[PDB]
């Protein structure tokens, strides 16, 4: 009880310490948990032969960026 | 800076209201003050849980809105708009 009240809640802590702890907590709780899906679109874009006949290569079929 | 300052002020207000409500019984007192007795890292970890609609954290809506707006602005700046 008193051994738990003796340690200060973060309102007694200096603001810089609480800011650092909030930065870590924000990171793990929000930035790490943030999820966006891009893999299918990225692979589809990387597998496209980009205007290879349009630009004058005059050579063999050059491999795509994914290849 | 200002987010943590407002958070600390509101935690002081909540702690005062918790201290001034100890007449009926002390059974609810322990679960009320578990937040203030938790380690400082765990306090922020459980108090930043207002993402999604779980809303177990005691953070009030006006403070929640500030972080929710700043996070959207940060995602827009990062290009995940």
């Amino acid at each position: 009880v008193v051994a738990c009240f003796r340690m200060a809640p973060l309102y007694n802590l200096p603001r810089h310490r609480a800011v650092n702890l909030f930065l870590q907590g924000y990171e793990k709780s929000w930035i790490e948990t943030e999820e966006h899906y891009f893999e299918d679109k990225l692979i589809e874009d990387l597998a496209k032969p980009g205007a290879e006949p349009p630009e004058e290569d005059e050579g063999t079929k050059r491999v795509d960026p994914l290849h | 800076d200002d987010f943590v300052a407002k958070l600390q002020d509101n935690q002081r207000f909540r702690y005062n209201e918790v201290m001034q409500a100890l007449n009926m019984s002390a059974a609810l007192t322990a679960r009320k003050t578990k937040e203030f007795r938790s380690p400082p890292q765990e306090q922020i970890n459980m108090l930043l849980n207002f993402k999604d609609d779980k809303s177990e954290c005691p953070c009030p809506e006006e403070i929640r809105d500030q972080l929710l707006d700043f996070h959207e602005d940060l995602m827009t700046h990062c290009g995940i708009e």
